[PDB]
RNA sequence: GGUGACCACGGGUGACGGGGAAUCAGGGUUCGAUUCCGGAGAGGGAGCCUGAGAAACGGCUACCACAUCCAAGGAAGGCAGCAGGCGCGCAAAUUACCCACUCCCGACCCGGGGAGGUAGUGACGAAAAAUAACAAUACAGGACUCUUUCGAGGCCCUGUAAUUGGAAUGAGUCCACUUUAAAUCCUUUAACGAGGAUCCAUUGGAGGGCAAGUCUGGUGCCAGCAGCCGCGGUAAUUCCAGCUCCAAUAGCGUAUAUUAAAGUUGCUGCAGUUAAAAAGCUCGUAGUUGGAUCUUGGGAGCGGGCGUCCCCGCCUUUACUUUGAAAAAAUUAGAGUGUUCAAAGCAGGCCCGAGCCGCCUGGAUACCGCAGCUAGGAAUAAUGGAAUAGGACCGCGGUUCUAUUUUGUUGGUUUUCGGAACUGAGGCCAUGAUUAAGAGGGACGGCCGGGGGCAUUCGUAUUGCGCCGCUAGAGGUGAAAUUCUUGGACCGGCGCAAGACGGACCAGAGCGAAAGCAUUUGCCAAGAAUGUUUUCAUUAAUCAAGAACGAAAGUCGGAGGUUCGAAGACGAUCAGAUACCGUCGUAGUUCCGACCAUAAACGAUGCCGACCGGCGAUGCGGCGGCGUUAUUCCCAUGACCCGCCGGGCAGCUUCCGGGAAACCAAAGUCUUUGGGUUCCGGGGGGAGUAUGGUUGCAAAGCUGAAACUUAAAGGAAUUGACGGAAGGG
RNA sequence: GAAGACGGUCGAACUUGACUAUCUAGAGGAAGUAAAAGUCGUAACAAGGUUUCCGUAGGUGAACCUGCGGAAGGAUCAUUA
RNA sequence: CGUAUGUUCAA
């Protein structure tokens, strides 16, 4: 069992900060390796380039093609697949647009059966999608 | 080895109370058990006892009473400050309509409601309910 | 248990309660005392010494006839072995399986006794620095250790 | 020399430090660039002048980077001051007014202050608080009483951009007035200003978790939704909509850090047989932990709160505990106080009559860890005093040294004087050593064991060979064939050679730290247990570093090579058969010497210690006891029988108790949670992988990540189904 | 008493080299993971049709097969003087 | 003696 003695102060608080790594979420915050790993650098958001749409395929058991696009962020120029939410709107979405890219709640992990994709779309052109969906505003036609 | 002649008699005391035994075997025996010993019988919670002299580090009889619930010790023998020794009580104790914890202070062996009354901290021992 | 073994065992010796000599023993401290002389320079250890007064002289406890234990008797009278006789018997010990390692050495487990007979005999020379009872620089030197012993 | 496993040195830091902030059972986790204090820097370094004070940058000099102006000779620069721009980004305001306040500098009552104040922007965050209220008619409905139960009357209450009706008000606009340095907003006031009071509340959701529809239309595993489980495949409670309803509300949704939830980092307080986990085993230094034992019944008054009880007492080690001092303010808790309430602020309140010098106040208090300091306590824990007495204490005799004094005309003093050393003889202390641990070491005694090493001996079998006999087959298999064979195979007999192996006896038996260990005899050293009125006296437990041993396979050098047999060859089998089957057969298997360090190295269960039920055995040791048998009689000793004790391998039973259960007398003595201590796990993967170090001849061993991916993976047990499983039909 | 100079000191900076940290290019090579409806076999789950698994070693398209020692988490808690 | 296999989702 544990050491319990009255001089083990060292003993123990050496134990914890070793068994401290051992599990993910500590290690994740406190490696480092997480943080550069990550195309956000440690930021609730990010903006980006629209380098391509492209449609993932659900995962088993479900079959649909959830539309995404490929964006370079410009902070580090990391390429990641982001999410489209809503019904029709990647029409909105063209080709080399600045879109406003945030997480999937998740914290790095995909979300529901899209395989993969660990980020969404918050707004394009400077426009939010939710305002575009609802009409709102339009995409900056020029 | 035995490092704790305390947590040893505690112990046999304890296994001997939840089996409804009438008297328990104490081995070896120390001043700081007899004082621990006095302070229960002092609550009625055991009965009498008797240091048995063989010219070593002595055996006690003790007759229990079916009263105790659980007599325990702390080890080790941590320093409780009387501001501390609400926490310890809340920590050890089923309630504070009874129960106590056994302090050894400078003033002597004694419970935590009495080392309250005698404004001593000291170390604590052990603790009975 | 044992320090070096896995056994528990508890045969030991049961001394009695009374610590009084008996009547029927006619032999006086100093009587007693000068019979311890001359078996320790007959070249008896303190161990043995007892059990010859204690088998064919009614002395159950020398402590008990004299006050005093065997060994501390014989420093008085400077009859005191240099080296402590638990000492000198593990080193005649680690000698004797050193000895039969030089022509057996492909007996594995006489290398593991004596690792073992080696530990205890460092714990004890550790312990009799410690109370000042050897020299505080004793080493037990393997190679050298053969003339001390036997 | 100094520093270091009590972590030095080195590296990192999305590190300025603290007061503090968030979260809150207790313990604690995280944050603290940021208005207060301390420090540091002014694009990067360096060097300086002046000055009390600077290594100053709204000082200078040089260099470096960047940059401006030029007539090309030169000259000039420093916003991490206030604004403002650009760039970077997810990410942050006006190139405003003022010295009136607060305070600072100066020769100074007078000047100045982007310090600071004021307004602007401001859904960072916090506080207060609209978006109606009422009355009647109406229609259901309760409601209150009576009555044919029905029914009726008045009355209270509720749903209706119901039918209305006229009351009220502030958002708004807008005189003055106040505010203020000047303004502003707020406060007041006059005017005006509400019916769809269109002066029109949103944001999310409506299967579950989780409050609210199985309404209607559209789509048809598409489009989408969905934090998770899941919804959607032509009647979708989940998509897209309409209607309705629900939650919070001037605020809600989402992303991300962090806290609780998480006893999912466990000191309190977790796990480690099977879910993830105890190192193969032992020794061992740091570390951690460590048996018992030294003044206690103690005059009371220190009662009758009656006691042969009491709170009260009076028969200078270290930790610890109690106390006192000093510990910035703000913040936090907290007292007072109608900011109108409130977050806030530190104000306010009484008395009108004279303020004749108005009076009456408040501007608390607590916590400030650790260390340090102070004064008590003396249990607990550690440590020390006499053992070659080099001992305590009391006086005694000497050999010495030095200041003051004890002689005031000097000096010599007649000096004495006390202290500080060395030294001799004494007396005296009850003279001075706790115990001997169901802790340990060691001695001895008789045993005991497939424990270890060396040598030796025997056994039959397998294989080969020689001779002899008879004979045509033998072998092998599911069947075969490869194969051996009249050159006589196989089989039978005799004999020889080699190498391996040690059957049966052989057990839920023994021994060893594990790995492991079995023919006889000899030798060598070792060991547990038991027995002991022997000895030592805490010498101990566990263990980072470190070290010895470590099956099998594997590797290196030498010897040997029967048997088996990776590889290989072949024959079968098969769709294929690189296999299972068969015939051969290399390495190896064997001995010696050097490596290797891993195994389901398993009891998948650390070690040491204590306690907790019963019963029959069993092995070792000892003790006791009818009887049987041999030892020819005796004696003891063996074999057997009946018990006891101790150490061990286990077994049965049990509602000890535990556990998710299987089960476990330990895997119990655990929310009634603490004997000591080592290793080690934190969802499944990626992966024991990469990479660095280290060891190795090699194979590899050890140490050992990350990116990324995923909503299960897993344990135990239940019911079914299935089985080229069994049993009965 | 100015310019100026020998020497000393502090010493930026520049060149060279060394060490170190981080990032990054790369022919080719070799992994891992994910993905509604690919090819080859059938290794594991029942005695999974050769019980399975561990260590080690060799071999083979691939799962795997084979040798040697081990474990039962086995398909046996048991086999009789 | 001797044989292997059974597309995706769906109660
Ligand atoms: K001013
Ligand atoms: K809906
Ligand atoms: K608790
Ligand atoms: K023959
Ligand atoms: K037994
Ligand atoms: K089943
Ligand atoms: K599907
Ligand atoms: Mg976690
Ligand atoms: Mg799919
Ligand atoms: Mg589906
Ligand atoms: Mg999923
Ligand atoms: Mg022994
Ligand atoms: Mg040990
Ligand atoms: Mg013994
Ligand atoms: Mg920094
Ligand atoms: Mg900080
Ligand atoms: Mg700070
Ligand atoms: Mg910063
Ligand atoms: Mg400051
Ligand atoms: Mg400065
Ligand atoms: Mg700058
Ligand atoms: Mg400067
Ligand atoms: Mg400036
Ligand atoms: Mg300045
Ligand atoms: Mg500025
Ligand atoms: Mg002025
Ligand atoms: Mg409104
Ligand atoms: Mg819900
Ligand atoms: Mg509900
Ligand atoms: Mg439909
Ligand atoms: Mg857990
Ligand atoms: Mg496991
Ligand atoms: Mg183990
Ligand atoms: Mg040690
Ligand atoms: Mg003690
Ligand atoms: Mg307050
Ligand atoms: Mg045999
Ligand atoms: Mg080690
Ligand atoms: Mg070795
Ligand atoms: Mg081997
Ligand atoms: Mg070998
Ligand atoms: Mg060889
Ligand atoms: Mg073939
Ligand atoms: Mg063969
Ligand atoms: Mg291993
Ligand atoms: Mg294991
Ligand atoms: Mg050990
Ligand atoms: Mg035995
Ligand atoms: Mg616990
Ligand atoms: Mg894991
Ligand atoms: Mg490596
Ligand atoms: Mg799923
Ligand atoms: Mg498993
Ligand atoms: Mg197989
Ligand atoms: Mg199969
Ligand atoms: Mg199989
Ligand atoms: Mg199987
Ligand atoms: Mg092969
Ligand atoms: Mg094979
Ligand atoms: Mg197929
Ligand atoms: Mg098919
Ligand atoms: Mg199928
Ligand atoms: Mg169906």
């Amino acid at each position: 069992g544990k050491c319990r003695g009255l001089r083990t102060a060292r003993k123990l608080r050496s134990h914890r900060r070793d068994q401290k790594w051992h599990d993910k979420q500590y290690k994740k915050a406190h490696l480092g390796t997480a943080l550069k790993a990550n195309p956000f650098g440690g930021a609730s958001h990010a903006k980006g380039i629209v380098l391509e749409k492209v449609g993932v395929e659900a995962k088993q058991p479900n079959s649909a093609i959830r539309k995404c696009v490929r964006v370079q962020l410009i902070k580090n120029g990391k390429k990641i697949t982001a999410f489209v939410p809503n019904d029709g709107c990647l029409n909105f979405i063209e080709e080399n647009d600045e879109v406003l890219v945030a997480g999937f709640g998740r914290k790095g992990h995909a979300v529901g059966d899209i395989p993969g994709v660990r980020f969404k779309v918050v707004k394009v052109a400077n426009v939010s999608l939710l305002a575009l969906y609802k009409g709102k505003k339009e995409r900056p036609r020029s | 080895v035995r490092m704790n002649v305390l947590a040893d008699a505690l112990k046999s005391i304890n296994n001997a109370e939840k089996r409804g035994k009438r008297q328990v075997l104490i081995r070896p025996c120390s001043k700081v058990i007899v004082r621990f010993l006095t302070v229960m019988m002092k609550h009625g919670y055991i009965g009498e006892f008797e240091i048995i002299d063989d010219h070593r580090a002595g055996k006690i009889v003790v007759n229990l009473t079916g009263r105790l619930n659980k007599c325990g010790v702390i080890s080790p023998r941590f320093d409780v400050q009387l501001k501390d020794l609400e926490k310890w009580q809340n920590n050890l104790l089923p309630s504070r309509q009874f129960g106590f914890i056994v302090l050894t202070t400078s003033a002597g062996i004694m419970d935590h409601e009495e080392a309250r009354r005698k404004h001593t901290g000291g170390k604590i021992l052990g603790f009975f309910f | 248990g044992r320090m070096h073994a896995p056994g528990k065992g508890l045969s030991q010796s049961a001394l009695p309660y009374r610590r009084s000599v008996p009547t029927w023993l006619k032999l006086t401290s100093d009587d007693v005392k000068e019979q311890i002389y001359k078996l320790a320079k007959k070249g008896l250890t303190p161990s043995q010494i007892g059990v010859i007064l204690r088998d064919s002289h009614g002395v159950a406890q020398v402590r008990f006839v004299t006050g005093n234990k065997i060994l501390r008797i014989l420093k008085s009278k400077g009859l005191a072995p240099d080296l402590p006789e638990d000492l000198y018997h593990l080193i005649k010990k680690a000698v004797a399986v050193r000895k039969h390692l030089e022509r057996n050495r492909k007996d594995k487990d006489a290398k593991f006794r004596l690792i073992l007979i080696e530990s205890r005999i460092h714990r004890l020379a550790r312990y009799y620095k410690t109370k000042r009872v050897l020299p505080p620089n004793w080493k037990y030197e393997s190679s050298t250790a053969s003339a001390l012993v036997a």
